[PDB]
């Protein structure tokens, strides 16, 4: 959910490689 | 890099920076 956690709050490009196919 | 607040590009853009040629598939509500 990058998307309320980076939109809502903040996320890092760790958490964002985690959304990687 | 660093904790970014981001939503539809900057995501996309986030994830498609992350994941490199990798790409993701960017999940969101409806």
């Amino acid at each position: 959910g990058i998307v309320e956690q980076c939109c809502t709050s903040i996320c890092s490009l760790y958490q964002l490689e985690n959304y990687c196919n | 890099f660093v904790n970014q607040h981001l939503c539809g590009s900057h995501l996309v853009e986030a994830l498609y920076l992350v994941c490199g040629e990798r790409g993701f598939f960017y999940t969101k509500p409806t």
